[PDB]
């Protein structure tokens, strides 16, 4: 069970990581404001285990319960993992971060959750240019 | 996602799939007179069978 919650552990040492590396002046402007509004979703991702923390304190919290109850968090921070490693993959700098969000945001159109997601790092993303 | 192609090919719009799947699959190759003509198949196999064969005859 712990190694099935373990990927969002794996999917989190991964993001952070992005933030601070693609936050150095040398990668262009574009690449900067990407790092700095996934930063919203971060501050999402430590609150829910904060808020979780206080409710284990009075016993009420179960193994199954919990990994119930971070099911969302898999996902949303799985899915700035894929664009993380993919901006990192090939050297993205300018007009081409701004291509491959364009992507991800059509290779979802029926999911409406990580869409609204892609669909604010590119509008956020999409200012400086 | 099966309607949501179908809400541009239907007013104002292009079959973007990168993978086929919306039945309308355009021919390249022909940007000259002949589309008219020939550059529209109805793939048979990709219409969804909740739409009738004379509904996926009139998108096209």
């Amino acid at each position: 069970l712990v190694h099935r919650i373990l990927p969002v552990a794996a999917s989190y040492s991964a993001v952070t990581r992005f933030i601070e590396e693609k936050s150095s002046f040398e990668y262009g402007q574009v690449n900067h404001a990407l790092a700095a509004a996934m930063r919203t979703l971060v501050k999402e991702h430590l609150i829910l285990v904060s808020q979780l923390e206080q409710l284990h304190r009075q016993g009420l919290l179960s193994l199954q319960k919990l990994w119930f109850y971070i099911q969302p968090a898999m996902r949303t921070m799985d899915i700035l993992a894929s664009l993380a490693t993919s901006v990192d993959k090939g050297e993205c700098l300018g007009g081409s971060t701004l291509s491959l969000l364009h992507d991800r945001s059509f290779s979802y159109t029926g999911d409406s959750q990580a869409q609204e997601l892609c669909l604010y790092l590119t509008k956020a993303a999409s200012a400086p240019y | 996602p099966v309607l949501s192609f179908l809400y541009r090919w239907i007013y104002d719009g292009e079959l973007e799939d990168t993978y086929h799947e919306f039945f309308v699959a355009s021919d390249p190759t022909v940007k000259t007179d002949r589309l008219w003509h020939d550059k529209y198949t109805l793939r048979k196999s990709m219409i969804p069978s909740f739409m009738t064969m004379d509904q996926s005859r009139k998108v096209l």
